[PDB]
């Protein structure tokens, strides 16, 4: 498990920045999810379970003023940066994992 | 000998992004 | 120069986290005493100037819950982290810098 | 041939950490 950093930027206002930690790469991209789904839970309270296909969590991602992580690298204790692109395949690669 | 310090557990952070917050519209009928 | 991100948790409440980008190290130093003196001027709205010790400052740092920056190192393409002391002993060489 | 897009220069982002919002005092005289 390598310690990782998500750097979140919703929308073109520097103001809503956040970020979270995560203890490994996939607990990071299980933490998209999850924000997707936090998103759709407060748009539809009265839902007890959505489904939904993949492009719409990438649609998410993709509109999205900002995203990237940081993966912590054992070998020379730095944190190696990722893109909005590198995290949506390895969401992709992450449920293809859980629907299997 | 030093107190061990016990406290609650550490919720998980999981943000809310707030995309749906204060987001209006209106609407002209003439 | 080093692009440096800088990691900011006001307050135990991990809803007030924020993150800065800056292009050197140097210019994440001055960002952060920028931060301290802007809450200093919403104290005192009617103060044109203010003095402060740099124990004030470390003072402030070390009341932030978190506090900690990413360094780029262009040989591994990687963020090399740094502490809240780390930062503040930064801060002491880049403000007696400026003093002379 | 494509548009140059031109925008307003960004300002440089400095964080209100909001530290005296909504601090308050009570104070009793029983």
């Amino acid at each position: 498990m390598s310690h990782t950093i998500l750097l979140v930027q919703p929308t073109k206002r520097p103001e809503g920045r956040t970020y979270a930690d995560y203890e490994s790469v996939n607990e990071c991209m299980e933490g998209v999810c999850k924000m997707y789904e936090e998103h759709l839970k407060r748009m539809n309270p009265n839902s007890p379970s959505i489904t939904y296909d993949i492009s719409q969590l990438f649609d998410f991602i993709d509109d999205l003023a900002d995203l990237s992580c940081l993966v912590y690298r054992a070998d020379t204790q730095t944190y190696q940066p990722y893109n909005k692109d590198w995290i949506k395949e390895k969401i992709y690669v992450l449920l293809r994992r859980q629907a299997q | 000998p030093r107190t061990a310090r016990h406290a609650p557990a550490v919720r998980k952070f999981s943000p809310d992004l707030k995309l749906l917050k204060d987001v209006k519209i209106s609407v002209s009928f003439t």
